[PDB]
Protein backbone atom coordinates (compact mmCIF):
# COMPACT_ATOMS: atom_id res chain seq x y z
CA UNK A 1 0.00 0.00 0.00
CA UNK A 2 1.59 3.26 1.20
CA UNK A 3 5.09 1.84 1.65
CA UNK A 4 7.06 4.74 3.15
CA UNK A 5 4.42 5.85 5.67
CA UNK A 6 3.82 2.29 6.92
CA UNK A 7 7.54 1.66 7.39
CA UNK A 8 7.98 4.88 9.37
CA UNK A 9 4.96 4.26 11.61
CA UNK A 10 5.95 0.63 12.21
CA UNK A 11 9.42 1.52 13.47
CA UNK B 1 -5.40 11.92 29.70
CA UNK B 2 -4.66 14.51 26.99
CA UNK B 3 -2.19 16.89 28.75
CA UNK B 4 -1.34 20.04 26.81
CA UNK B 5 2.15 19.66 28.29
CA UNK B 6 2.67 16.51 26.20
CA UNK B 7 1.36 18.25 23.08
CA UNK B 8 3.73 21.19 23.70
CA UNK B 9 6.60 18.70 24.10
CA UNK B 10 5.69 17.17 20.74
CA UNK B 11 5.94 20.58 19.09
CA UNK B 12 9.27 21.40 20.76
CA UNK B 13 10.82 18.02 19.97
CA UNK B 14 10.00 18.45 16.28
CA UNK B 15 11.29 22.03 15.94
CA UNK B 16 14.11 22.33 13.34
CA UNK B 17 12.00 28.26 -8.30
CA UNK B 18 10.31 28.91 -4.91
CA UNK B 19 7.96 26.04 -5.63
CA UNK B 20 10.80 23.52 -5.94
CA UNK B 21 12.22 24.65 -2.59
CA UNK B 22 8.78 24.48 -0.98
CA UNK B 23 8.17 20.97 -2.33
CA UNK B 24 11.64 19.93 -1.24
CA UNK B 25 10.92 21.17 2.30
CA UNK B 26 7.48 19.52 2.33
CA UNK B 27 8.99 16.11 1.60
CA UNK B 28 11.53 16.69 4.38
CA UNK B 29 8.86 17.72 6.88
CA UNK B 30 6.68 14.67 6.16
CA UNK B 31 9.27 12.47 7.87
CA UNK B 32 9.23 14.86 10.83
CA UNK B 33 5.42 14.86 10.80
CA UNK B 34 5.40 11.12 11.51
CA UNK B 35 7.73 11.59 14.47
CA UNK B 36 5.50 14.41 15.75
CA UNK B 37 2.31 12.33 15.48
CA UNK B 38 3.93 9.50 17.45
CA UNK B 39 4.52 11.91 20.34
CA UNK B 40 0.87 12.99 20.43
CA UNK B 41 -0.91 11.08 23.25
CA UNK B 42 -2.63 7.86 22.18
CA UNK B 43 -1.97 8.25 18.44
CA UNK B 44 0.48 5.34 18.28
CA UNK B 45 -2.03 3.17 20.15
CA UNK B 46 -4.57 3.46 17.32
CA UNK B 47 -4.35 0.61 14.81
CA UNK B 48 -1.63 1.04 12.17
CA UNK B 49 -4.16 1.39 9.34
CA UNK B 50 -5.93 4.26 11.11
CA UNK B 51 -2.66 6.02 11.85
CA UNK B 52 -1.99 5.86 8.11
CA UNK B 53 -5.45 7.21 7.26
CA UNK B 54 -5.20 10.13 9.69
CA UNK B 55 -1.77 11.17 8.44
CA UNK B 56 -2.72 10.84 4.76
CA UNK B 57 -5.87 12.88 5.44
CA UNK B 58 -4.24 15.66 7.44
CA UNK B 59 -0.61 16.04 6.37
CA UNK B 60 -1.12 19.13 4.19
CA UNK B 61 -3.10 21.07 6.80
CA UNK B 62 -0.66 19.87 9.48
CA UNK B 63 2.33 21.13 7.52
CA UNK B 64 0.60 24.40 6.64
CA UNK B 65 -0.25 25.10 10.27
CA UNK B 66 3.41 24.48 11.15
CA UNK B 67 5.14 26.74 8.63
CA UNK B 68 2.51 29.43 9.14
CA UNK B 69 3.16 29.63 12.86
CA UNK B 70 6.93 29.42 12.29
CA UNK B 71 6.54 32.51 10.05
CA UNK B 72 4.89 34.81 12.60
CA UNK B 73 7.85 37.19 12.93
CA UNK B 74 8.50 37.13 9.17
CA UNK B 75 7.26 40.16 7.23
CA UNK B 76 5.33 39.41 4.06
CA UNK B 77 6.84 35.94 3.81
CA UNK B 78 7.22 32.45 5.22
CA UNK B 79 10.09 30.56 6.80
CA UNK B 80 10.66 27.05 5.45
CA UNK B 81 11.96 24.25 7.70
CA UNK B 82 15.15 24.30 5.64
CA UNK B 83 15.93 27.79 6.93
CA UNK B 84 15.01 29.50 3.66
CA UNK B 85 12.78 32.59 3.82
CA UNK B 86 10.32 32.88 0.93
CA UNK B 87 8.97 36.38 0.34
CA UNK B 88 5.60 37.26 -1.20
CA UNK B 89 7.29 38.79 -4.27
CA UNK B 90 9.05 35.50 -4.97
CA UNK B 91 5.80 33.51 -4.70
CA UNK B 92 4.07 36.01 -6.98
CA UNK B 93 6.90 35.80 -9.53
CA UNK B 94 6.44 32.01 -9.59
CA UNK B 95 2.73 32.18 -10.36
CA UNK B 96 1.46 31.09 -6.93
CA UNK B 97 0.87 34.55 -5.47
CA UNK B 98 -2.85 34.13 -4.76
CA UNK B 99 -2.53 31.05 -2.56
CA UNK B 100 0.61 32.49 -0.91
CA UNK B 101 -1.35 35.65 0.02
CA UNK B 102 -4.20 33.60 1.50
CA UNK B 103 -1.66 31.88 3.77
CA UNK B 104 -0.24 35.23 4.89
CA UNK B 105 -3.60 36.93 5.34
CA UNK B 106 -5.77 34.12 6.72
CA UNK B 107 -3.15 32.25 8.74
CA UNK B 108 0.21 33.91 9.41
CA UNK B 109 -1.12 37.39 10.15
CA UNK B 110 -4.00 36.09 12.27
CA UNK B 111 -1.64 33.89 14.32
CA UNK B 112 0.67 36.89 14.75
CA UNK B 113 -2.06 39.34 15.75
CA UNK B 114 -3.43 37.08 18.50
CA UNK B 115 0.04 35.80 19.45
CA UNK B 116 -1.02 32.15 19.17
CA UNK B 117 1.46 30.18 21.29
CA UNK B 118 3.12 26.82 20.63
CA UNK B 119 0.76 24.99 22.99
CA UNK B 120 -2.26 26.34 21.14
CA UNK B 121 -0.67 25.51 17.77
CA UNK B 122 0.02 22.01 19.05
CA UNK B 123 -3.56 21.49 20.16
CA UNK B 124 -4.95 22.80 16.88
CA UNK B 125 -2.70 20.39 15.00
CA UNK B 126 -3.73 17.52 17.28
CA UNK B 127 -7.37 18.33 16.54
CA UNK B 128 -6.59 18.24 12.82
CA UNK B 129 -4.70 14.94 13.21
CA UNK B 130 -7.63 13.34 15.08
CA UNK B 131 -10.12 13.95 12.28
CA UNK B 132 -13.12 11.59 12.81
CA UNK B 133 -14.42 12.34 9.31
CA UNK B 134 -11.42 10.65 7.66
CA UNK B 135 -12.82 7.89 5.43
CA UNK B 136 -11.94 4.26 6.13
CA UNK B 137 -11.29 4.71 9.85
CA UNK B 138 -11.82 1.37 11.60
CA UNK B 139 -13.26 3.17 14.64
CA UNK B 140 -14.21 6.84 14.06
CA UNK B 141 -15.76 7.14 17.53
CA UNK B 142 -12.35 6.54 19.12
CA UNK B 143 -10.72 9.26 17.02
CA UNK B 144 -13.63 11.59 17.79
CA UNK B 145 -13.14 10.85 21.50
CA UNK B 146 -9.48 11.81 21.24
CA UNK B 147 -10.37 15.01 19.39
CA UNK B 148 -12.85 15.96 22.15
CA UNK B 149 -10.15 15.42 24.80
CA UNK B 150 -7.77 17.67 22.88
CA UNK B 151 -10.17 20.58 22.61
CA UNK B 152 -11.31 20.16 26.21
CA UNK B 153 -7.65 20.49 27.30
CA UNK B 154 -7.12 23.39 24.90
CA UNK B 155 -10.07 25.39 26.22
CA UNK B 156 -8.93 24.74 29.80
CA UNK B 157 -5.47 25.98 28.84
CA UNK B 158 -6.81 29.12 27.15
CA UNK B 159 -9.07 30.02 30.07
CA UNK B 160 -6.15 29.59 32.47
CA UNK B 161 -3.33 31.23 30.50
CA UNK B 162 -5.47 34.01 28.99
CA UNK B 163 -8.38 34.68 31.39
CA UNK B 164 -8.77 38.21 30.01
CA UNK B 165 -9.59 36.82 26.54
CA UNK B 166 -12.91 34.89 26.78
CA UNK B 167 -13.21 34.42 23.02
CA UNK B 168 -9.69 33.09 22.42
CA UNK B 169 -10.70 29.41 22.36
CA UNK B 170 -13.36 30.02 19.69
CA UNK B 171 -10.97 32.29 17.79
CA UNK B 172 -8.40 29.48 17.59
CA UNK B 173 -10.97 26.95 16.36
CA UNK B 174 -12.33 29.37 13.76
CA UNK B 175 -9.04 29.37 11.88
CA UNK B 176 -9.66 25.69 11.01
CA UNK B 177 -12.10 26.38 8.16
CA UNK B 178 -9.50 28.65 6.52
CA UNK B 179 -6.83 25.99 7.09
CA UNK B 180 -9.04 23.35 5.45
CA UNK B 181 -9.69 25.58 2.40
CA UNK B 182 -6.04 26.59 1.99
CA UNK B 183 -4.95 22.98 2.41
CA UNK B 184 -7.25 21.86 -0.40
CA UNK B 185 -6.00 24.64 -2.67
CA UNK B 186 -2.34 23.83 -1.95
CA UNK B 187 -3.07 20.19 -2.78
CA UNK B 188 -4.61 21.18 -6.13
CA UNK B 189 -1.42 23.12 -6.91
CA UNK B 190 0.76 20.13 -6.00
CA UNK B 191 -1.24 17.83 -8.28
CA UNK B 192 -0.81 20.33 -11.11
CA UNK B 193 2.98 20.54 -10.55
CA UNK B 194 3.03 16.74 -10.73
CA UNK B 195 0.88 16.79 -13.87
CA UNK B 196 3.11 19.30 -15.66
CA UNK B 197 6.22 17.22 -15.01
CA UNK B 198 8.46 20.15 -14.10
CA UNK B 199 9.23 20.67 -10.40
CA UNK B 200 10.91 17.68 -8.74
CA UNK B 201 8.69 15.82 -6.28
CA UNK B 202 10.48 13.56 -3.80
CA UNK B 203 9.27 10.08 -2.81
CA UNK B 204 7.34 10.84 0.38
CA UNK B 205 5.51 13.83 -1.06
CA UNK B 206 4.85 11.74 -4.17
CA UNK B 207 3.48 8.87 -2.06
CA UNK B 208 1.00 11.29 -0.48
CA UNK B 209 -0.29 12.05 -3.98
CA UNK B 210 -0.87 8.33 -4.63
CA UNK B 211 -4.44 7.08 -4.73
CA UNK B 212 -5.63 5.11 -1.69
CA UNK B 213 -6.93 1.56 -2.22
CA UNK B 214 -10.67 2.31 -2.40
CA UNK C 1 -26.37 43.48 20.43
CA UNK C 2 -26.40 40.07 18.71
CA UNK C 3 -29.42 38.33 20.34
CA UNK C 4 -29.81 34.65 19.48
CA UNK C 5 -33.56 35.33 19.59
CA UNK C 6 -33.24 37.51 16.47
CA UNK C 7 -31.14 34.86 14.72
CA UNK C 8 -33.74 32.20 15.57
CA UNK C 9 -36.46 34.50 14.18
CA UNK C 10 -34.48 34.81 10.94
CA UNK C 11 -34.40 31.02 10.60
CA UNK C 12 -38.12 30.65 11.36
CA UNK C 13 -39.16 33.45 8.99
CA UNK C 14 -37.28 31.80 6.13
CA UNK C 15 -38.61 28.26 6.69
CA UNK C 16 -40.51 26.91 3.63
CA UNK C 17 -32.23 13.90 -12.80
CA UNK C 18 -31.70 14.57 -9.05
CA UNK C 19 -29.07 17.14 -9.98
CA UNK C 20 -31.54 19.21 -12.01
CA UNK C 21 -33.97 19.26 -9.07
CA UNK C 22 -31.18 20.18 -6.66
CA UNK C 23 -29.99 23.02 -8.90
CA UNK C 24 -33.57 24.18 -9.36
CA UNK C 25 -34.03 24.30 -5.57
CA UNK C 26 -30.68 26.05 -5.07
CA UNK C 27 -31.70 28.90 -7.38
CA UNK C 28 -34.99 29.18 -5.48
CA UNK C 29 -33.28 29.25 -2.10
CA UNK C 30 -30.81 31.97 -3.14
CA UNK C 31 -33.67 34.48 -3.19
CA UNK C 32 -34.68 33.29 0.28
CA UNK C 33 -31.05 33.50 1.42
CA UNK C 34 -31.03 37.24 0.74
CA UNK C 35 -34.18 37.71 2.81
CA UNK C 36 -32.61 35.65 5.62
CA UNK C 37 -29.37 37.68 5.62
CA UNK C 38 -31.36 40.92 5.88
CA UNK C 39 -32.94 39.65 9.10
CA UNK C 40 -29.56 38.88 10.67
CA UNK C 41 -28.63 41.76 13.05
CA UNK C 42 -26.47 44.49 11.49
CA UNK C 43 -25.98 42.77 8.12
CA UNK C 44 -28.10 45.30 6.21
CA UNK C 45 -26.16 48.12 7.87
CA UNK C 46 -22.90 47.01 6.25
CA UNK C 47 -22.18 48.78 2.96
CA UNK C 48 -23.98 47.29 -0.06
CA UNK C 49 -20.73 46.12 -1.67
CA UNK C 50 -19.75 44.15 1.44
CA UNK C 51 -23.19 42.59 1.72
CA UNK C 52 -22.67 41.38 -1.85
CA UNK C 53 -19.20 40.02 -1.08
CA UNK C 54 -20.35 38.13 2.02
CA UNK C 55 -23.28 36.52 0.23
CA UNK C 56 -21.24 35.59 -2.85
CA UNK C 57 -18.57 34.11 -0.57
CA UNK C 58 -20.88 32.11 1.68
CA UNK C 59 -24.03 31.18 -0.24
CA UNK C 60 -23.05 27.56 -0.94
CA UNK C 61 -22.09 26.77 2.66
CA UNK C 62 -25.15 28.70 3.87
CA UNK C 63 -27.46 26.66 1.66
CA UNK C 64 -25.74 23.39 2.56
CA UNK C 65 -26.08 24.06 6.28
CA UNK C 66 -29.80 24.74 5.72
CA UNK C 67 -30.79 21.65 3.76
CA UNK C 68 -28.60 19.45 5.95
CA UNK C 69 -30.37 20.54 9.11
CA UNK C 70 -33.76 20.32 7.38
CA UNK C 71 -32.89 16.67 6.60
CA UNK C 72 -32.23 15.51 10.18
CA UNK C 73 -35.28 13.23 10.40
CA UNK C 74 -34.74 11.93 6.85
CA UNK C 75 -33.15 8.49 6.57
CA UNK C 76 -30.29 8.19 4.09
CA UNK C 77 -31.46 11.25 2.19
CA UNK C 78 -32.05 14.99 2.10
CA UNK C 79 -35.15 17.15 1.95
CA UNK C 80 -35.09 19.93 -0.64
CA UNK C 81 -36.85 23.26 -0.04
CA UNK C 82 -39.25 22.30 -2.82
CA UNK C 83 -40.59 19.45 -0.69
CA UNK C 84 -38.81 16.76 -2.70
CA UNK C 85 -36.92 14.05 -0.79
CA UNK C 86 -33.71 12.90 -2.50
CA UNK C 87 -32.45 9.51 -1.38
CA UNK C 88 -28.82 8.33 -1.40
CA UNK C 89 -29.58 5.73 -4.10
CA UNK C 90 -30.85 8.46 -6.41
CA UNK C 91 -27.73 10.60 -5.88
CA UNK C 92 -25.53 7.57 -6.48
CA UNK C 93 -27.43 6.71 -9.68
CA UNK C 94 -26.76 10.25 -10.92
CA UNK C 95 -23.01 10.03 -10.41
CA UNK C 96 -22.79 12.33 -7.37
CA UNK C 97 -22.86 9.64 -4.69
CA UNK C 98 -19.53 10.49 -3.07
CA UNK C 99 -20.33 14.12 -2.29
CA UNK C 100 -23.90 13.17 -1.29
CA UNK C 101 -22.50 10.66 1.23
CA UNK C 102 -20.13 13.26 2.70
CA UNK C 103 -23.14 15.52 3.33
CA UNK C 104 -25.02 12.71 5.06
CA UNK C 105 -22.06 11.46 7.09
CA UNK C 106 -20.26 14.70 7.99
CA UNK C 107 -23.26 17.00 8.31
CA UNK C 108 -26.75 15.50 8.47
CA UNK C 109 -25.91 12.58 10.75
CA UNK C 110 -23.75 14.71 13.05
CA UNK C 111 -26.50 17.34 13.37
CA UNK C 112 -28.99 14.56 14.10
CA UNK C 113 -26.84 12.78 16.68
CA UNK C 114 -26.25 15.93 18.73
CA UNK C 115 -29.77 17.26 18.07
CA UNK C 116 -28.47 20.63 16.86
CA UNK C 117 -31.36 23.07 17.28
CA UNK C 118 -32.54 25.90 15.02
CA UNK C 119 -30.92 28.57 17.18
CA UNK C 120 -27.56 26.83 16.94
CA UNK C 121 -28.00 26.33 13.19
CA UNK C 122 -28.85 30.02 12.88
CA UNK C 123 -25.75 31.09 14.78
CA UNK C 124 -23.50 28.80 12.76
CA UNK C 125 -24.93 30.26 9.55
CA UNK C 126 -24.48 33.80 10.89
CA UNK C 127 -20.84 32.99 11.63
CA UNK C 128 -20.44 31.73 8.06
CA UNK C 129 -22.17 34.84 6.67
CA UNK C 130 -19.87 37.15 8.66
CA UNK C 131 -16.68 35.75 7.16
CA UNK C 132 -13.86 38.31 7.72
CA UNK C 133 -11.59 36.46 5.29
CA UNK C 134 -13.85 37.29 2.31
CA UNK C 135 -11.67 39.16 -0.20
CA UNK C 136 -12.51 42.75 -1.13
CA UNK C 137 -14.30 43.60 2.13
CA UNK C 138 -14.14 47.36 2.66
CA UNK C 139 -13.81 46.83 6.42
CA UNK C 140 -12.93 43.25 7.49
CA UNK C 141 -12.54 44.28 11.14
CA UNK C 142 -16.23 45.20 11.30
CA UNK C 143 -17.29 41.83 9.90
CA UNK C 144 -14.89 40.08 12.28
CA UNK C 145 -16.45 42.06 15.16
CA UNK C 146 -19.91 40.86 14.15
CA UNK C 147 -18.67 37.26 13.90
CA UNK C 148 -17.22 37.49 17.43
CA UNK C 149 -20.56 38.77 18.77
CA UNK C 150 -22.37 35.85 17.13
CA UNK C 151 -20.17 33.18 18.65
CA UNK C 152 -20.16 34.90 22.03
CA UNK C 153 -23.99 34.76 22.00
CA UNK C 154 -23.93 31.18 20.72
CA UNK C 155 -21.64 29.95 23.50
CA UNK C 156 -23.78 31.74 26.09
CA UNK C 157 -26.85 30.05 24.61
CA UNK C 158 -25.23 26.60 24.63
CA UNK C 159 -24.03 26.90 28.22
CA UNK C 160 -27.52 27.98 29.30
CA UNK C 161 -29.68 25.60 27.27
CA UNK C 162 -27.35 22.60 27.57
CA UNK C 163 -25.36 22.98 30.82
CA UNK C 164 -24.76 19.21 30.96
CA UNK C 165 -22.84 19.34 27.65
CA UNK C 166 -19.65 21.42 28.19
CA UNK C 167 -18.18 20.56 24.79
CA UNK C 168 -21.27 21.39 22.72
CA UNK C 169 -20.09 24.87 21.68
CA UNK C 170 -16.78 23.51 20.34
CA UNK C 171 -18.60 20.59 18.72
CA UNK C 172 -20.82 23.00 16.78
CA UNK C 173 -17.85 25.07 15.59
CA UNK C 174 -15.91 21.98 14.56
CA UNK C 175 -18.46 21.13 11.88
CA UNK C 176 -17.40 24.30 10.01
CA UNK C 177 -14.24 22.80 8.48
CA UNK C 178 -16.34 19.95 7.03
CA UNK C 179 -18.90 22.48 5.79
CA UNK C 180 -16.16 24.50 4.08
CA UNK C 181 -14.73 21.39 2.36
CA UNK C 182 -18.13 20.09 1.24
CA UNK C 183 -19.09 23.55 0.02
CA UNK C 184 -15.98 23.75 -2.16
CA UNK C 185 -16.63 20.28 -3.59
CA UNK C 186 -20.28 21.08 -4.35
CA UNK C 187 -19.13 24.23 -6.14
CA UNK C 188 -16.70 22.22 -8.29
CA UNK C 189 -19.60 19.95 -9.27
CA UNK C 190 -21.78 22.94 -10.18
CA UNK C 191 -19.06 24.40 -12.39
CA UNK C 192 -18.74 21.05 -14.15
CA UNK C 193 -22.52 20.84 -14.74
CA UNK C 194 -22.30 24.32 -16.25
CA UNK C 195 -19.30 23.30 -18.35
CA UNK C 196 -21.02 20.19 -19.73
CA UNK C 197 -24.05 22.18 -20.84
CA UNK C 198 -26.62 19.64 -19.70
CA UNK C 199 -28.52 20.41 -16.47
CA UNK C 200 -30.46 23.69 -16.57
CA UNK C 201 -28.99 26.42 -14.36
CA UNK C 202 -31.32 29.30 -13.51
CA UNK C 203 -30.28 32.97 -13.48
CA UNK C 204 -29.46 33.49 -9.80
CA UNK C 205 -27.45 30.29 -9.47
CA UNK C 206 -25.75 31.19 -12.76
CA UNK C 207 -24.93 34.69 -11.48
CA UNK C 208 -23.20 33.13 -8.47
CA UNK C 209 -20.95 31.25 -10.91
CA UNK C 210 -19.98 34.54 -12.60
CA UNK C 211 -16.49 35.88 -12.04
CA UNK C 212 -16.17 38.86 -9.68
CA UNK C 213 -14.57 42.06 -10.99
CA UNK C 214 -11.01 41.51 -9.75
CA UNK D 1 -21.75 43.90 -11.70
CA UNK D 2 -23.81 41.19 -9.97
CA UNK D 3 -27.19 42.47 -11.15
CA UNK D 4 -29.69 40.17 -9.41
CA UNK D 5 -28.02 40.17 -5.98
CA UNK D 6 -27.63 43.98 -5.94
CA UNK D 7 -31.27 44.52 -6.89
CA UNK D 8 -32.48 42.18 -4.13
CA UNK D 9 -30.26 43.71 -1.45
CA UNK D 10 -31.17 47.26 -2.48
CA UNK D 11 -34.90 46.67 -2.12
C1 LIG E 1 3.02 27.45 0.71
C2 LIG E 1 1.83 27.01 -0.15
C3 LIG E 1 1.48 28.01 -1.20
C4 LIG E 1 2.32 28.26 -2.22
C5 LIG E 1 2.15 27.58 -3.54
C6 LIG E 1 3.13 26.46 -3.68
C7 LIG E 1 3.02 25.39 -2.88
C8 LIG E 1 2.05 24.28 -3.15
C9 LIG E 1 2.48 23.02 -2.46
C10 LIG E 1 1.54 22.19 -1.97
C11 LIG E 1 1.74 21.12 -0.95
C12 LIG E 1 0.90 21.38 0.27
C13 LIG E 1 1.30 22.32 1.14
C14 LIG E 1 1.51 21.94 2.57
C15 LIG E 1 2.92 21.96 3.07
C16 LIG E 1 4.05 22.09 2.36
C17 LIG E 1 4.51 23.36 1.73
C18 LIG E 1 5.17 24.27 2.72
C19 LIG E 1 6.40 24.20 3.26
C20 LIG E 1 7.12 22.91 3.47
C21 LIG E 1 7.25 22.53 4.94
C22 LIG E 1 8.12 23.55 5.66
O1 LIG E 1 9.04 24.14 5.17
O2 LIG E 1 7.69 23.72 6.92
C1 LIG F 1 -26.40 18.32 -2.37
C2 LIG F 1 -24.98 18.50 -2.91
C3 LIG F 1 -24.38 17.21 -3.39
C4 LIG F 1 -24.88 16.57 -4.46
C5 LIG F 1 -24.28 16.76 -5.81
C6 LIG F 1 -25.11 17.70 -6.63
C7 LIG F 1 -25.18 18.99 -6.27
C8 LIG F 1 -24.12 19.99 -6.60
C9 LIG F 1 -24.66 21.38 -6.56
C10 LIG F 1 -23.87 22.38 -6.13
C11 LIG F 1 -24.32 23.73 -5.66
C12 LIG F 1 -23.91 23.96 -4.24
C13 LIG F 1 -24.61 23.36 -3.26
C14 LIG F 1 -25.22 24.21 -2.19
C15 LIG F 1 -26.71 24.28 -2.17
C16 LIG F 1 -27.57 23.85 -3.10
C17 LIG F 1 -27.89 22.41 -3.34
C18 LIG F 1 -28.88 21.87 -2.36
C19 LIG F 1 -30.21 22.06 -2.28
C20 LIG F 1 -30.88 23.30 -2.77
C21 LIG F 1 -31.43 24.16 -1.64
C22 LIG F 1 -32.54 23.42 -0.91
O1 LIG F 1 -33.29 22.64 -1.41
O2 LIG F 1 -32.52 23.72 0.39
Amino acid sequence: KHKILHRLLQD
Amino acid sequence: DMPVERILEAELAVEPDPVTNICQAADKQLFTLVEWAKRIPHFSELPLDDQVILLRAGWNELLIASFSHRSIAVKDGILLATGLHVHRNSAHSAGVGAIFDRVLTELVSKMRDMQMDKTELGCLRAIVLFNPDSKGLSNPAEVEALREKVYASLEAYCKHKYPEQPGRFAKLLLRLPALRSIGLKCLEHLFFFKLIGDTPIDTFLMEMLEAPHQ
